[PDB]
């Protein structure tokens, strides 16, 4: 039982550990699609021309 | 801006945060933001973050008047209002509750979503050159 | 300020006697002037008259500073003010924090906390030096010093004054692990009133 | 492979002069401090007020350069450089590359 | 489908004593229905249909919410 | 807060690298030449 | 034993079922007479006593309950026993009479050594002064007070064990005459606890002895009775109890944080309680278990100087002064120093007042444990160690 | 085994999922050049072994000087420390990336793929050009260093530098 | 009696604590125990 | 069983379908001598 | 064992006293940022550690051992 | 570095012994007590002088 | 035939060996100082090791001085 | 191909602001991408050619619009814009790429348009092994998420009225 109650901390901690890494991914891609609008905005000026 | 671009002095960071903290309404942000691009202003993740924290501090500060005229009104607060006193605006962007969204540089920029008053400003540049002029 | 000012730091490629004893002055004042007059009797002590046989072996001389050391603790100025100088300032912004933001760490604490302003004074004159933090010596300035001190503590350790055994540092090498052995071999402690 | 001048020390001949004049032979604290404090009023222009190679603390970063790219980590550096920022005198019509 | 949604809505306003049940599963009919997001400018005949039942009901809080929601949406 | 009175000694580490690379070397040569390629062990067969 | 119609007393039904009132009732008398009984009891007394028809999802929890209690009590007993012998073993030795042994002084203990070695018994005097140390180490007859009047509390709420004192064959020694004995001291004693210890229940709960979901509940009642007594107004609509009053005497119970930790949505700003005193606010959060997501359980400071911004923007309190502070409690129970923080710092609790609305806050003395003490200090993590801890 | 397409041999020190290396499928040896600074053709790259000799450098550290300051003023760069080091950084082979035995082997044919190399051609920057910044300017990557804190890149290093792996290899005897 | 013999099984001071005595302290019975074997 | 007995720690057909069975996410060089690195979720979040 | 227990019994059960936030953590082991095989990971990240079969990214600056699979 | 009084404690260790030595004495003059009041640092320099 | 002796830092400190830990030394000795003036407090207040005619408060002081004393002792013992 | 507008009222709900100044800044240039929470991913904008938003195309011609438009798309442009339309409706998140949910449907969207290929041009036995290895994947994918859900089961089977796979 006492290695049950340890397990189980140990995997409730890497299951929040995991949605924090959603989290960071999520903010990753966040920043790559403001970088990406960036790059393609000056990209569609020159298409308009 | 066009004045400061053509000397070629570059613009704080903490100058820009200010500037963004400073603004009232969305549309006075965004025409701040227009304009700091037509000044020839390479756009940062950086300026990006201190918008959206702008954006949020405008909803959040909507928010807390509407809060405020119930309160006045009825004498005692609600149970939404404490809800929304204790975890912020609901699904915000750059949510409080979890602080390592807004970081540049691994360092966090909360700096333009409270209102700025001129000590609030005048605090920070007192204190470093009280720091110069002692160690 | 009529125009925009610049910030410069000057510095010295040869320095003087004069800024040598300055700095050397300025140490000295900055640290404790009971554990200075402390350190110097021990030195004089040790030394003795200077020659090759009156200086203290090894032995001897790890018992004089542990007496030194035991007298010394026992005194607030050391576990109270002196042991808090030395932590970093991201250290000291954290407890400011930690004692601002937490109720638990300041009412009734399980683990004492430190006071930075307790520890540390502000902007003090001493002699025409400017400490713009000094640690909060109790005994500010070495003229609030008594000597009856400094000779109770030259004085031979004693267990009346302070309950502490001496040391003798080869023993206590030796027979530490296996003094209960010796004892029990022995036949156990007579008590006789 | 070993000069005496490659060997970390702080000990060096004039340091020991002075430590031998403000310290040595003097048994008391007060008498220290009241030696230091005589010191202390020697004018620059005083022979016993000997000059010494102070050695020089470091530098944060060591170059202008590096400083100048340091402090622009926490500026918004713009698209073009100032002298190409004006609008030349001469009219130029944008048109695709 | 927005045509399904705005005739139950329809035949629970026009139809006779819609005391209690009736604003409740068109509640929820709605918040159910919403999140597919089948309806997004058709929507506006059931709104004023909801709303014409709001008014055979007589509450005004609902109507307000819904008002509420709907101008936040854009709906003039 | 208690480094100001220590800086002022400001005794640091000499340089170790550069005096060894530059103290006189036995084997030093004018121009400096660039080692030839050394050989290597093939295989099993060639060797 | 537990037959059928036997159920599980709760507290509003304990005080009911034992509510007859003793001018004088011996409250140490009665507990070491159960205490002793218990004791003497045998291991199959234990056996039939879990509820017969009730789902099992509550009857493993009644169980572990039980079993709590009898593991309590086995301990103990062992304890007791050897306190015992040390008493009987000094009066051997001295003479003295066991009754006063108790309460006897070290200048007694200085000259009955003294005189003992004088005699010559050099081993009965060293013998006699480590019984009288360990005797005075642990001698109170309140040894553990409301620990042992807590598990009493919890045998009676078990509603099993009442009829388990009663129609004992015992004989006198010196008389020989053997006689049933009828009186059942376990009725007495519970009727004492509940005429005085009120919040018996929360000191029950406070203990740690409430493994299914307690010591909170509990806690918010508790905060909910100080904050009435304090104040004169209040409405308590749910989860917000508030005082009508210009000072904002608010609480509020935001949510359970050993659910939310862990249902999802991973934050750092959990906390269980919020209560304003008008000038200050103060969050109460009560300790994950878990140790990795303890770190993460207090909140940061931007959230902080959040939470102060948002107070000032709705309560209307000046920020110029908002005092906004944390408190942390022990995960699985509660001891006397976070209580008399609690009350000294979040309230207006003075001392005069404490013991005048907290009777037994005296006899609270529990002390955090070695496994425990630890719950409070938490290691910092730097900003580049977001992706790798939490 | 001197059986023809065998002369891989039955090296254990690779990091592939099968001891044959013949038998594996993710690298194909190119005996024609291979074996420039590694000796046979059929031994691993230089960036893919996993055996080191006592006077051979093991893999430099990938930073991608500013943190020695405390150290000696005069120490160059580390030698151990290489701004640009790709692990698994495949190297053209015609085996498997110029294959001409469908064709009759002529000098003008021959299946080719070009993602092998990195193209040198003058193309990649002019279309690859942009007003704005770069990507460190533009700050869009949060993760930073695989490992929290590394003294020698992330933060200052202090202590004396170890070349030889002996505080790295030790057993606590407390 | 090695492992695979079946198996033997498993606040204040136990009664176990009280006989237990420093050898500092003199023991109860001077039984002349020699010196080599009680070292 | 698999505490006293050796020839029931045989993993591949002996633990391994049980493992399977438990979902207890099993290992030929587990940590576990029955052949588990870890609990199965029931196991962990249930007591027994 | 039993002859330093009885060496250093006491005739009353002493309690054990509060310490330091922690002087018991198992210390990390020794390494060499830069001239390294693999990173000294601090056992704080247990969490991000993972398994066997399925590791976790780290060490990137090195090659990765694949498991030998009949 | 002895740097004993700064921190309101006699230095302890043994170095006071050979600060007192009568070689260092004789050598350096008034080193020891410079060493024990000011708490500055002997490199490797000085030891080897 | 020769033992070295070092220290192995990884980059985190450049000291070969610091002293006596003054952090924990100072902890521990804090410690006993409000423990002892605690015991005195109570002592006081009970006039108004140590030895006292009432028995629960010469228990607590006894328990208050021993504790203090044990952590001397550690103090000694580092 | 169209994206649900579940996606839209979905974010109108959640975020007020940014939904209100979409809709007044409506046929006016913007130099700021509102939309960034909207498209949390490249593939979750598949209605125009480079995973280019709608909102993005405001200040430009329509010249410039046709040419990103839906018309000019290539055939393996409009086969991912189908298969992220149907994954993104499965997925459990925005990043759920790994479900066995969203893996069926892109394993039977690949097999959809392999088999479409080999029946214009049968010749092709690598594409007659990738399409059965495909299928095998599909199959354990199906398996796999049996036993996790039924009621995805009775959404997805319904297709065609397969009933039998």
């Amino acid at each position: 039982e006492k290695k049950r109650i340890e397990a189980r901390q140990m995997m409730d901690g890497r299951q929040a550990l995991k949605k924090k890494h959603l989290d960071l991914l999520r903010e990753f891609h966040e920043r790559q699609f403001f970088f990406w609008y960036e790059r393609a905005s000056e990209r569609l000026q020159n298409m308009n021309l | 801006m066009h004045l400061a671009g053509r000397n070629g002095r570059e613009l704080s960071v903490r100058t820009i945060q200010h500037l963004f903290a400073r603004t009232d309404s969305f549309a006075e942000a965004l025409a701040v933001f227009y304009t700091m691009r037509r000044c020839h202003v390479a756009m940062n993740m950086e300026a990006y973050y201190s918008m959206l924290y702008s954006l949020q501090r405008l909803e959040e500060e909507g928010w807390g008047q509407h809060f405020r005229n119930e309160y006045e009104e009825n004498g005692a607060p609600s149970e939404q209002a404490m809800d929304f006193i204790v975890k912020g605006i609901s699904n915000a962007l750059l949510p409080e509750n979890k602080p390592w969204l807004g970081r540049v540089m691994f360092q966090d920029r909360n700096v333009p979503d409270r209102r700025y008053d001129t000590r609030d400003f005048d605090e920070l540049d007192t204190a470093w050159t009280q720091r110069y002029k002692s160690g | 300020l009529r125009y925009p000012p610049i910030y410069f730091i000057v510095k010295r490629c040869t320095l003087y006697f004069s800024e040598w004893a300055y700095a050397v002055k300025h140490q000295l004042l900055l640290q404790s002037p009971f554990a200075l007059r402390a350190a110097f009797g021990l030195l004089q002590e040790v030394r003795g008259d200077g020659a090759a046989e009156n200086v203290m072996p090894l032995a001897e001389t790890l018992g004089t500073e542990f007496k030194y050391f035991t007298r010394l603790m026992r005194r607030p100025d050391f576990y109270r003010v002196g042991v808090h100088t030395d932590k970093s300032v991201e250290k000291w912004e954290e407890i400011k924090e930690e004692r601002r933001h937490n109720i638990h760490h300041t009412h009734r604490p399980t683990r004492p906390l430190p006071d930075f302003e307790e520890v540390f004074e502000r902007d003090v004159e001493i002699d025409g030096h400017r400490f713009v933090l000094r640690p909060r010596w109790n005994p500010r300035t070495l003229q609030d010093v008594d000597d009856s001190d400094i000779l109770r503590l030259r004085a031979p350790l004693t267990y009346d004054m302070d309950s502490t055994a001496a040391l003798h540092v080869p023993t206590h090498c030796g027979k530490a692990s296996r003094l209960a052995g010796m004892l029990q071999d022995a036949g156990g402690v007579q008590v006789l009133d | 492979s070993h000069s005496s001048a490659m060997e970390r020390a702080a000990i060096t001949p004039t340091r020991a002069r002075w430590v031998e004049d403000a310290f040595a032979d003097q048994p008391s604290v007060n008498d220290i401090m009241r030696t230091l404090t005589e010191i202390e009023q020697l004018p620059f222009q005083s022979t016993h007020n000997t000059s010494d190679e102070s050695h020089i603390t470091p530098y944060t970063l060591g170059s202008v350069a590096a400083g100048v790219q340091r402090l622009g980590e926490h500026r918004l550096r713009y698209t073009l450089s100032p002298w190409d920022i004006t609008p030349p005198e001469d009219s130029v019509v944008l048109k695709h590359t | 489908t927005p045509e399904m949604v705005l005739l139950f809505i329809q035949a629970c306003s026009n139809c006779e004593e819609p005391t209690a049940v009736m604003l409740e599963r068109s509640e929820t009919l709605i918040k159910r229905l919403e999140a597919v997001g089948s309806s997004v400018d058709l929507i506006s005949p059931i709104y004023d249909q909801f709303l014409e039942l709001c008014a055979h009901l007589g509450a005004v809080a609902s109507g307000f919410s819904a008002l509420k929601r709907i101008v936040g949406f854009g709906k003039p | 807060i208690y480094a100001h009175a220590l800086s002022q000694f400001a005794v640091c580490r000499q340089p170790w690298n550069e005096y060894i690379g530059l103290l006189t070397k036995q084997d030093s040569t004018p121009y400096h030449t660039e080692p030839q390629e050394k050989p290597a062990y093939r295989g099993r067969k060639q060797g | 034993h537990a037959t059928y119609g036997a159920v599980p007393l709760t507290h509003s039904q304990v005080t009911s079922v034992y509510a007859t009132d003793g001018g004088k009732v011996d409250e140490l008398g009665l507990l070491e007479l159960v205490e002793e009984r218990i004791f003497s009891w045998k291991l199959n007394k234990w056996e039939m006593r879990i509820p017969p028809n009730l789902p099992n999802d509550q009857k493993e929890l009644i169980r572990q309950e039980q079993e709590n209690l009898k593991q309590i009590l086995s301990e103990w007993r062992k304890c007791f026993g050897a306190l015992n012998a040390d008493i009987l073993q000094i009066s051997s030795l001295t003479g003295v009479p066991k009754d006063v042994v108790r309460e006897k002084n070290r200048t007694w203990l200085q000259e009955e050594v003294a005189k003992l070695r004088w005699m010559g018994e050099v081993n009965k005097a060293a013998l006699l002064r480590d019984a009288f140390m360990r005797l005075e180490a642990f001698g109170s007859r309140d040894f553990m007070f409301m620990e042992r009047l807590c598990c009493i509390y919890g045998l009676a709420r078990q509603g099993t064990f009442d009829e388990a004192f009663t129609n004992y064959i015992t004989e006198d020694p010196v008389t020989n005459d053997i006689f049933v004995d009828e009186r059942n001291p376990f009725k007495e004693l519970v009727a004492h606890i509940v005429r005085n210890y009120s919040q018996i229940d929360i000191i029950y709960d406070f203990l740690g002895f409430n493994y299914s979901e307690g010591y909170r509940s509990s806690l918010r009642r508790y905060m909910e009775y100080l904050q009435c007594k304090t104040a004169e107004n209040v409405r308590a609509s749910g989860r917000l109890v508030t005082g009508d009053k210009g000072e904002h005497n608010i609480l509020f119970d935001y949510c359970v944080s050993r659910e939310s930790l862990v249902s999802g949505d991973s934050c750092q700003g959990i906390i269980d309680f919020l209560y304003i005193n008008g000038n200050d606010v103060t969050l109460i959060i009560i300790a994950s278990d878990n140790p990795w997501l303890r770190n993460r359980q207090l909140p940061h400071r931007r959230q902080m100087e959040g939470i102060a911004r948002r107070v000032c923007f709705v309560l209307g309190i000046p920020p110029s002064e908002v005092r906004i502070r944390n408190l942390l409690l022990p995960p699985t129970y509660l001891d006397k120093g976070s209580i008399v923080r609690l009350n000294d710092i979040v309230f207006r609790l003075s001392n005069e007042q404490s013991n005048l609305l907290i009777p037994w806050l005296t006899n609270y003395n529990k002390e955090l444990d070695p496994k425990d003490v630890d719950y409070t200090a938490l290691a910092k993590t730097t900003n580049e160690e977001e992706w790798l801890t939490l | 085994a001197n059986h023809p397409n065998r002369q891989s041999g039955i090296q254990f020190l690779t990091h592939y999922n099968t001891h044959q290396r013949f038998r594996v499928n993710k690298d194909y040896i190119d005996y024609m050049h291979w074996g420039k600074e590694q000796g046979q053709a059929r031994l691993p790259h230089r960036h893919q072994r996993v055996a080191f000799d006592f006077n051979d450098q093991l893999h430099p550290t990938r930073i991608g000087y500013a943190w020695f300051a405390s150290q000696d003023p005069t120490f160059g760069h580390h030698p151990d420390l290489s701004s640009s080091f790709d692990p698994n950084y495949r190297v053209f082979s015609h085996p498997e990336h110029w294959n001409k035995m469908f064709t009759k082997r002529r000098p003008g044919e021959g299946d080719i793929d070009l993602s092998v190399l990195p193209s040198r051609s003058l193309l990649g920057p002019l279309m690859a050009h942009s007003d704005t910044k770069g990507i460190p300017y533009f700050k869009v990557d949060n993760r930073g260093h695989s490992n929290g804190r590394v003294p020698g890149v992330n933060a200052p290093f202090f202590g004396e530098f170890d070349q030889k792996m002996m505080q790295a290899m030790s057993r606590p005897l407390n | 009696g090695g492992p695979g013999s079946p198996v033997r099984g498993p606040r204040g001071y136990t009664a176990e604590w009280r006989d237990l005595r420093n050898p500092m302290r003199p023991p109860e019975f001077p039984t002349p125990w020699e010196r080599k074997y009680r070292q | 069983d698999a505490s006293n007995n050796r020839f029931f720690r045989g993993y591949y057909y002996g633990q391994r379908e049980l493992h399977q069975l438990l979902g207890r996410p099993h290992s030929l060089e587990a940590t576990n001598a029955d052949g588990s690195n870890d609990l199965s979720t029931y196991e962990a979040n249930t007591s027994q | 064992q039993r002859n330093e227990a009885v060496s250093s019994h006491e005739a009353v059960p002493q309690t054990p006293l509060v310490d330091l936030p922690g002087v018991e953590r198992r210390r990390d082991l020794p390494a060499d940022p830069i001239t390294r095989l693999f990173f000294q990971h601090k056992g704080d990240h247990a969490l991000y550690y993972g398994t066997y079969d399925k590791p976790s990214v780290q060490d990137d600056d090195r090659v990765q051992i694949e498991k030998r699979v009949p | 570095i002895f740097d004993g009084p700064n921190v309101g404690i006699t230095p302890y260790g043994g170095m006071t012994r050979l600060l007192a030595r009568p070689e260092t004495s004789l050598k350096y003059p008034g080193l020891a007590e410079f060493v024990v009041l000011t708490g500055a640092s002997l490199f490797a320099g000085d030891a080897l002088r | 035939k020769l033992s070295v002796l070092e220290a192995a830092q990884s980059g985190l400190t450049d000291y070969f060996c610091g002293g006596l830990n003054f952090e924990i030394v100072g902890f521990e000795l804090h410690m006993a100082a409000m423990l002892r003036e605690r015991a005195a407090a109570i002592l006081e207040r009970s006039g108004a090791c140590a030895m006292l005619l009432e028995k629960a408060d010469e228990r607590e002081v006894n328990k208050l001085l021993r504790d203090a004393s044990r952590y001397e002792d550690r103090v000694d013992d580092a | 191909v169209n994206i649900p507008e579940t996606r839209q009222m979905k974010f109108e709900e959640q975020h007020p602001l940014l939904a209100g100044a979409l809709r007044k800044l409506e046929g006016q240039p913007k130099g700021f991408p509102f939309w960034y929470r909207k498209y949390p991913t490249r593939r979750h904008a598949y209605e125009y050619r480079f995973s280019i938003p709608v909102e993005m195309l405001d200040g430009y011609n329509d010249d410039v619009k046709k040419a990103l438009s839906k018309g000019m798309m290539s055939i393996q442009e409009k086969q991912f814009a189908q298969e992220a339309m149907y994954m993104e409706r499965y997925a459990e998140h925005d990043f759920d790429t790994t479900s066995p949910a969203v893996l069926a449907v892109k394993r039977a969207l690949k097999c959809r348009v392999l088999r479409n290929h080999l029946l214009t041009n049968p010749h092709n036995n690598i594409i007659k092994t990738v399409l059965a290895n495909t299928e095998r994947k599909l199959n354990h994918a199906l398996r796999r998420l049996r036993k996790v859900d039924f009621k995805k089961y009775w959404e997805i089977i319904r297709d065609h009225d397969v009933q039998d796979i």
